[PDB]
RNA sequence: GCCAGCAUCAGUUUUGGUGGCAGGAUAAAUCCAUAGGAAUGUAGCUUGCCUCGGUAAGUAUUAUAGCCUGUG
RNA sequence: AGAACUGGCGAUGCGGGAUGAACCGAACGUAGAGUUAAGGUGCCGGAAUACACGCUCAUCAGACACCACAAAAGGUGUUAGUUCAUCUAGACAGCCGGACGGUGGCCAUGGAAGUCGGAAUCCGCUAAGGAGUGUGUAACAACUCACCGGCCGAAUGAACUA
RNA sequence: GCAGUCAAGCGUUCAUAGCGACAUUGCUUUUUGAUUCUUCGAUGUCGGCUCUUCCUAUCAUACCGAAGCAGAAUUCGGUAA
RNA sequence: UUUGCUCCACACAAUAUAGAUGGAUACGAAUAAGGCGUCCUUGUGGCGUCGCUGAACCAUAGCAGGCUAGCAACGGUGCACUUGGCGGAAAGGCCUUGGGUGCUUGCUGGCGAAUUGCAAUGUCAUUUUGCGUGGGGAUAAAUCAUUUGUAUACGACUUAGA
C-alpha cells in the first residue's frame, strides 16, 4: 500500500549515551563501546529527549517496513551488550574418550584447542574472537563460560565451537558426544 | 483520453397504439458526443427492445463540476471482464471531479486488471459525505489531523549532457 | 555527557506551505498549499501572484523554506487575508534565491552599450582589488 | 566546448554512460574516461557473474586463438559496450573511436586537469534506492584481472597529493574572497550592482 | 500466496462459547441480586476447582457466581447514573481482580466467620513467599525428592530429565540408570520471593507449603440498600 | 559569356504575433448576500492534570480561526 | 488426399516485418517542393534518455500480429478485490492460573487407569473443562492441547477470485 | 483398459439434464515363495579398425541429507561432467 | 658509396591534417546527506550561511589593434636569463627566487585610418625537412662467402676466423 510513515521507537538508558551521524552507531556504557554500521538501510534517527530515540521510514513498502524492528532490535542488543553483557554456558559430553579443551596462544592469537573428541589423533583449534573471554567454570564439570559485550561475536563464536566436533559417518542415536550450548543469559544476571 | 460527462436523453419512436413514448436518461462517461450517443444506444439495447434506428436521441447535454475546487473523496461501483468470467468490484477515489476520479480508475483499471475500455462498465460514482464512511486505508491514511510528510531523495533533470559538480540529492 | 543525533532537515509538504511553480502557464509565482489529495498530488492556490486555485503534481513545483498559518481548505479570499498578514512576498525577496533569479533576469536584459559598460568597471574594480591583495 | 573532455567514471552505469559516449563520439567530440574500476552495473553481483560467464563460454571450437576474445579489465569491459553501440566496421566508426581514450585510475597527465560527469547515468539519480548494483573492480578480479591493488595504492598516493593541493588553493580563495568583499560598498561596485553584476 | 502465518492444526470436541453466555450471566446476575439479599463481593485470586466445588457444597444453601468481571460489573452497572438498585455504585467499582458474587439470604455475621476459618493448602505461591527450604541431596532424585522415607519412594521417571535441565536450569547428568545430580542444589528458601521457577519446581517435587483463604471485599444488603466494608484477608 | 547579392511581385507551402464576434446551466467556478449544518472541533468554560499554564480529555456551532450545504 | 467463395503470388518493383514468392501499407514516365500510410523515436539509425498513473526483481526476467507455440496445478513472492465471521460486555498474538466429580465407564490384556485395540460418546458441577489433541511411563505419574479467567489495548481471522 | 462406490470443483451462483481432478475396490494364480532346462529376444544395410569433441538423463571417485543407520556392509535422495 | 653523421639556428620552397578560431578552469567522500565561514576544551562538537545548475568564473576597448604627450600608483603582465625545489602509473610537467626590459584600457589629451568601392574564409595559431652555404663535436656495424654441430627438408638456429 505504500503506508506513508512508520516509526519504531527505542528507549536508551541512564548511564549510556548513543551517537548516530550517518547511520553509523556508537554506544558507550558502563562496560565499553561498541559501534555498528547500518548503511544499508535507508531509516532516519531522531532523538527526542535524552531517553528516546525514534526511528522512521517515509513512503515505504512492505520489505523496506519489514527492516524497522530489525533496526531496533540491533541497536537494543547494542544497549544491552554494553550495560549487561551476554554470558553463554556450554557443556561437553562424552562416552569413553574424555576431551581435552584448552586455552592456548599460536603466534599471540588465542585459540581453544580441542584433543580426544571420540579418540582423534587430530587436533581442532577454534581462534577466540575480539572481545569474548573464554573461562572455565569451576563447580561444574565439563563446561565452558563464554563472555563478551557483542552478542553476535559471543553467538558466532560459540556456534563454531560447537561446529568444530561433530560426528561423521556414525549413528548420531548411539554416539553422543560433543559440546552444546545450555545458557545464553546476562554477566549481571539481575539489577 | 480526457473525458467528459454528458446526460443523454432518448426515446423511442412514435407510432399508432404508442404516441408520446417514455423518456429515458443516463449518464455517460465519453470523450466525445459521437461515443457518448453510441455508448447510449449500447446501453439502452441491452436494456429494452430499442434500436438505434428504431428510436431518436431527444437531448445531448454536458455536466460541469458544481465545486470543481474542493477535495471529495468517491466510491465507485463498477463490474468487468476477466479472462476467465465477470466480477463486480467497489473502490475509493481522492480528487477533484466526476471525470477526475473516472479518469484515475480507468488507469487503475488497466495497471491492476489488465482491463481495457471494452470491458469496463461504470455502475455508479457517489461521493462519501462522512469520514467514517471510508473503507479503503489507502485513502484512510490521507484523512489524519494535521498532516505532515517529506519528499526525500530529490532528483532533478537537466539539459548540457555534462554536470561540473556531483550533484546533491536533498530536499 | 548527551546524545547526539543528527542525520537530517526536511522541507514538508503540509498546509501552508509556499511553493514556486517551475513550468506551465504560471512558471515563477509563488502559491500556497491548501488540501493533500495523494502523495503526487496538492492543491494550490496564489491569489496576489494571480495563480488560479488548482491540482497539481508534486514534480511541476519547488518547495520553498517558507510557511506561514493557514487552516486546512480555505478559501481564496482567506488565503489573501492570511497571506499578507504574515507577509511572505518580503521574505521571499529578502531571499538569496530570489535575488539570484533577479540577477539572471537582469543579466538577460541588458544591452550591447551596457555590456560595454559593465566590461569597463569591472576593470576599474579589478585594479583596486588586485592592488589591495598582495600589499596587505 | 572544450577540445577533450575529461569524465571521472565513478558512480555511473555502464550501459547508460556508453550511450551517451557513443553518441558524443560520433558527432566529433574527444572523450577521456578515466576511474573505469568504480563503475556500477544494476543487478546483484551473482547475477552479473553468470552473465560474463555466459559470455566466457562462446569460442570458435575449431581453434580458440580465431575466436571471440575475452579482455578482462574494466576499461576493457566499457570498450566492449561501447563498441557494441558503435558501427567498428566502418571508417566513420574506426575514426570515431580513434577519438576515445579509456583508463584504470587517473593516470598523468589527467591527474591536473578538470573532471565532469554525466547526470543521466548517475545510479543514484537513475535507480530507485533498494535496488542492488554491482560494482565493475570486483566483477573483473572475480573473472580474472589482477591488478587491483596495485592500482588501490597508486590511488591513495595520488589522493594524498591532491589534498594537500586543495588546502593550498582553499587558503588562497579564502584571502582573496575577504580581498573582495572589502572594495564594495564602493561607487564602481554599486554601478556594477545596477547593471547586474 | 502472501507470506503468513497459518494457525497450529487441533480437531477436538468443544466449541468456544460467543456472548450469549455472557448475556445469560448477566441475566443471571440481575435475576440473582433481585431474589437474594446478600450479596457479597469476594476475591477468590488462586484457588482449584477442587476447592470451590467444597466451598460451593458447604454453602449449598446460597448461590455463587465467577463470571467475567467486566460483565458482572455491567450486571450490577458500575456506571455513575446506573443501578439496579440503590446505590449499588460503591459494590460495583469496589471488584478490580479475578471477583465473585456470593449471593446470600441467611445471616450477615455468620457468612463473615465461616470464611474466615475455611483455609486449606495449596501450591507452591508463584507470587507470594514460601517457608519451607528445600535442598535435593547429591544421589539419585526421587519422586517426592527429599519429602518420603529411604525406600518407600519411587525414583524419578528417566522421562523427565529434559524438563529438569532444559526447563528449569537444574545441573543433571544420567550417569548409571537415573538421573542422579552430582552435587546438592537448594531450590528455594525462607522468606524470599519465590520466582516462577522456584514454584514449578516445589509443584514437581509435590510440597504444599502455603495457604489458601477467601478474602471477602464486601457484603450488601438490598433490604437496607446498603454496603458493608470488609477486610477479612 | 560565367557566378552571385538586394528590392518589389506572382504560384505553392511552413512557422509566429495580434484583433473582432457566436454558443453552452445566455459556461460551471471565484467574489458578494442570506438560511441551515457539522467535525479531522476555533474561541470560551470544566476537569486525574498542571514542568508553575504546558499538555491530556469533556462540553461548546464562530466566538479571540475556519469549513460545508441550499437559495439569491 | 480432396472441394466452395473472395483476395493474392505466378506476371511485381517500392516503405515496413533484421532476413523471406504469398503478411501490413501502397502499386511504378523523368524531376523539384510540401504532407502522410504501415512502422517507429537510449546507441547502432532519421526521430521526445517526452509527459502521466500504476505493476514487476527472474541463480536462461521480458520485450510487438503472420512467426519462430504451452495451461490446470503448486508457491510462508507481491498487488487489488468478493463473501463470511470476531471485537471496549475487550477481538488476534504473548505471559500466567484453572482444566473438576461418578470413574481405574464396558469388553479384551501378563499389564494398559483419556492416549496397543474393539465397543463408545453418558451424567453432575460449572465461568469452563473431551468417557479425550499429542508427548510420555511395564502400567501409574507429569506435561500439553480443546475450552474458560487475569494482564496488556485496536482492529483481526478464514475461504475464494485474478 | 473395463466395471462399481465415491466427491472438491461442476453444467462460467443449479449436485443428482450431464461432467467430474484426488481416491477407492474389484480382473489377469502351477492361487503356502510353486513350476517355466527358454535366448519365448530383437536386427538386412550396415559391422569393425583408427581418432577427436560435446550433453547430463551420474556407474565410480568428492561433499552432504534420510532410514531400526550398533560397528562393518548396503538402500533411497541432493549438488556435481 | 664522390661530403656521409649528431646537436642547434634560417635565405628561400613548402605539408592540411576525421577538422584551432578567448580559456580542457585539478580535493576526497556521502546522497535517509553535504560544502564554506567562525568559536572552543577539538568533537560523529556549537553557531551562521549556501544550493533549487556552467545562464558560472576568469578574460575581454586600441591599424588583425599604429605613432605620441601627461596624471595617479608600487599594482598587473609578456619576453628571454636566474636561485632553488618537487614530480616514475604513461614522470616529459608544476611551483618558486632575483635582477633586466617591453606593454598597461586605472585616469586625461593630440594625430592617423577612406578607393577591399553595397557581401564573397577574404588567408593572421601550430610543423617536418630539402638545395648547400652556418657552429661545435662524434670515427660503427650487419649480411654473403669460409667454418662448427648442442641445430637442421630448405630457410632458420648455435659456434670460430682480419
Ligand atoms: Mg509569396
Ligand atoms: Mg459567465
Ligand atoms: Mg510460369
Ligand atoms: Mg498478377
Ligand atoms: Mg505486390
Ligand atoms: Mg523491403
Ligand atoms: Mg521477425
Ligand atoms: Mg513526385
Ligand atoms: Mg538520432
Ligand atoms: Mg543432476
Ligand atoms: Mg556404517
Ligand atoms: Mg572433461
Amino acid at each position: 500500500m505504500k503506508y506513508i510513515q512508520t516509526e519504531q521507537q527505542i528507549e536508551v538508558p541512564e548511564g549510556v549515551t548513543v551517537s548516530i551521524k550517518s547511520r553509523i552507531v556508537k554506544v558507550v556504557g558502563p562496560r565499553g563501546t561498541l559501534t555498528k554500521n547500518l548503511k544499508h538501510i535507508d531509516v532516519t534517527f531522531t532523538k527526542v529527549n535524552n531517553q528516546l530515540i525514534k526511528v522512521a521510514v517515509h513512503n515505504g513498502g512492505r520489505k523496506h517496513v519489514a527492516a524497522l524492528r530489525t533496526v531496533k532490535s540491533l541497536v537494543d542488543n547494542m544497549i544491552t551488550g554494553v550495560t549487561k553483557g551476554y554470558k553463554y554456558k556450554m557443556r561437553y559430553v562424552y562416552a569413553h574418550f574424555p576431551i581435552n579443551v584448552n586455552i592456548v596462544e599460536k603466534d599471540g592469537a588465542k585459540f581453544i584447542e580441542v584433543r580426544n573428541f571420540l579418540g582423534d589423533k587430530k587436533i581442532r583449534n577454534v581462534p577466540v574472537r575480539d572481545g569474548v573471554t573464554i573461562e572455565f567454570s569451576t563447580n561444574v564439570k565439563d563446561e565452558i563460560v563464554l563472555s563478551g559485550n557483542s552478542v553476535e561475536d559471543v553467538s558466532q563464536n560459540a556456534a563454531d565451537l560447537q561446529q568444530i566436533c561433530r560426528v561423521r559417518n556414525k549413528d548420531i542415536r548411539k554416539f553422543l558426544d560433543g559440546i552444546y550450548v545450555s545458557h545464553k543469559g546476562f554477566i549481571t544476571e539481575d539489577l | 483520453a480526457h473525458f467528459k460527462e454528458y446526460q443523454v436523453i432518448g426515446r423511442r419512436l412514435p407510432t399508432e397504439s404508442v404516441p408520446e413514448p417514455k423518456l429515458f436518461r443516463m449518464r455517460i462517461f465519453a470523450s466525445n458526443e459521437v461515443i457518448a450517443k453510441s455508448r447510449y444506444w449500447y446501453f439502452l439495447q441491452k436494456l429494452h427492445k430499442v434500436k438505434k434506428a428504431s428510436g431518436e436521441i431527444v437531448s445531448i447535454n454536458q455536466i460541469n463540476e458544481a465545486h470543481p475546487t474542493k477535495v471529495k473523496n468517491f466510491g465507485v461501483w463498477v463490474r468487468y471482464d476477466s479472462r476467465s468470467g465477470t466480477h463486480n468490484m467497489y473502490k475509493e477515489i481522492r480528487d477533484v471531479s466526476r471525470v477526475a476520479a473516472v479518469e484515475t480508475l480507468y488507469q487503475d483499471m488497466a495497471a491492476r486488471h489488465r482491463a481495457r475500455f471494452r470491458s469496463i462498465h461504470i455502475l455508479k460514482v457517489a461521493e462519501i459525505e462522512k469520514t467514517a464512511d471510508v473503507k479503503r486505508q489507502y485513502v484512510k491514511q490521507f484523512l489524519t489531523k494535521d498532516l505532515k510528510f517529506p519528499l526525500p531523495h530529490r532528483v532533478q533533470k537537466s539539459t548540457k549532457t555534462f554536470s561540473y559538480k556531483r550533484p546533491s540529492t536533498f530536499y | 555527557t548527551d546524545s547526539i543525533v543528527k542525520a537530517s532537515n526536511w522541507r514538508l509538504v503540509e498546509v501552508g506551505r509556499v511553493v514556486l511553480i517551475k513550468k506551465g502557464q504560471s512558471a515563477g509565482k509563488l502559491a500556497a498549499i491548501v488540501e493533500i489529495i495523494d502523495q503526487k498530488k496538492v492543491l494550490i492556490d496564489g491569489p496576489k501572484a494571480g495563480v488560479p486555485r488548482q491540482a497539481i503534481n508534486l514534480g511541476q513545483v519547488v518547495l520553498t523554506p517558507l510557511t506561514f498559518a493557514l487552516p486546512r481548505g480555505a478559501r481564496t479570499a482567506t488565503v489573501s487575508k492570511k497571506w499578507a498578514a504574515a507577509a511572505v512576498c518580503e521574505k521571499w525577496a529578502a531571499s538569496s534565491w530570489a535575488k539570484k533569479i533577479a540577477q539572471r533576469e537582469r543579466r538577460a536584459a541588458l544591452t550591447d552599450f551596457e555590456r560595454f559598460q559593465v566590461m569597463v568597471l569591472r576593470k576599474q574594480k579589478r585594479y583596486t582589488v588586485k592592488k589591495a591583495l598582495a600589499k596587505a | 566546448v572544450e577540445p577533450v573532455v575529461v569524465i571521472d567514471g565513478k558512480g555511473h552505469l555502464v550501459g547508460r554512460l556508453a550511450s551517451v559516449v557513443a553518441k558524443q563520439l560520433l558527432n566529433g567530440q574527444k572523450i577521456v574516461v578515466v576511474r573505469a574500476e568504480e563503475l556500477n552495473i544494476s543487478g546483484e553481483f551473482f547475477r552479473n557473474k553468470l552473465k560474463y560467464h555466459d559470455f566466457l563460454r562462446k569460442a570458435t571450437a575449431f581453434n580458440k586463438t580465431r575466436g571471440p576474445f575475452h579482455f578482462r579489465a574494466p576499461s576493457r569491459i566499457f570498450y566492449k559496450a561501447l563498441r557494441g553501440m558503435v558501427s567498428h566496421k566502418t571508417a566513420r566508426g574506426k575514426a570515431a573511436l580513434e577519438r576515445l581514450k579509456v583508463f584504470e585510475g587517473i593516470p598523468p597527465p589527467y591527474d591536473k586537469k578538470k573532471r565532469v560527469v554525466v547526470p543521466q547515468a548517475l545510479r543514484v539519480l537513475r535507480l530507485k534506492p533498494g535496488r542492488k548494483y554491482t560494482t565493475l573492480g570486483k566483477l573483473s578480479t572475480s573473472v580474472g584481472w589482477k591488478y587491483e591493488d596495485v592500482v588501490a595504492k597508486l590511488e591513495a598516493k595520488r589522493k594524498v597529493s591532491s589534498a594537500e593541493y586543495y588546502a593550498k588553493k582553499r587558503a588562497f580563495t579564502k584571502k582573496v574572497a575577504s580581498a573582495n568583499a572589502t572594495a564594495a560598498e564602493s561607487d564602481v561596485a554599486k554601478q556594477l550592482a545596477a547593471l547586474g553584476y | 500466496p502472501r507470506s503468513k502465518r497459518s494457525k497450529l492444526v487441533t480437531l477436538a470436541q468443544t466449541d468456544k462459547k460467543g456472548r450469549e453466555n455472557k448475556e445469560r450471566i448477566f441475566d443471571e446476575v440481575r435475576e440473582a441480586l433481585d431474589t437474594y439479599r446478600y450479596v457479597w463481593v469476594l476475591h477468590l485470586d488462586d484457588v482449584r476447582t477442587p476447592v470451590l466445588q467444597e466451598i460451593r457444597t458447604s454453602w449449598a444453601g446460597s448461590k455463587l457466581i465467577m463470571g467475567k468481571r467486566k460483565v458482572l460489573q455491567k450486571a450490577l452497572g458500575e456506571k455513575r447514573e446506573e443501578e439496579y438498585k440503590e446505590n449499588l455504585y460503591q459494590l460495583s467499582k469496589l471488584c478490580s481482580g479475578v471477583t465473585g458474587l456470593l449471593f446470600t439470604d441467611e445471616d450477615v455475621n455468620t457468612v463473615k466467620e465461616y470464611f474466615k476459618s475455611y483455609v486449606r493448602s495449596d501450591y507452591s505461591r508463584p507470587n507470594t513467599k514460601a517457608p519451607l527450604t528445600f535442598t535435593i541431596p547429591e544421589g539419585i532424585v526421587y519422586s517426592r525428592g527429599g519429602q518420603i522415607p529411604a525406600e518407600e519412594d519411587v525414583p524419578m521417571i528417566h522421562s523427565l530429565e529434559p524438563t529438569m535441565r532444559n526447563k528449569f536450569e537444574i545441573p543433571t547428568k544420567i550417569k548409571a540408570g537415573k538421573i542422579t545430580i552430582d552435587s546438592p542444589y537448594l531450590v528455594c528458601t525462607e522468606g524470599e520471593k519465590l520466582d516462577v521457577r522456584q514454584a514449578l519446581i516445589l509443584k514437581q517435587f509435590g510440597i504444599a507449603a502455603s495457604e489458601f483463604k477467601v478474602k471477602v471485599s464486601a457484603y450488601y444488603d438490598n433490604d437496607s440498600s446498603t454496603v458493608e466494608s470488609t477486610n477479612i484477608n
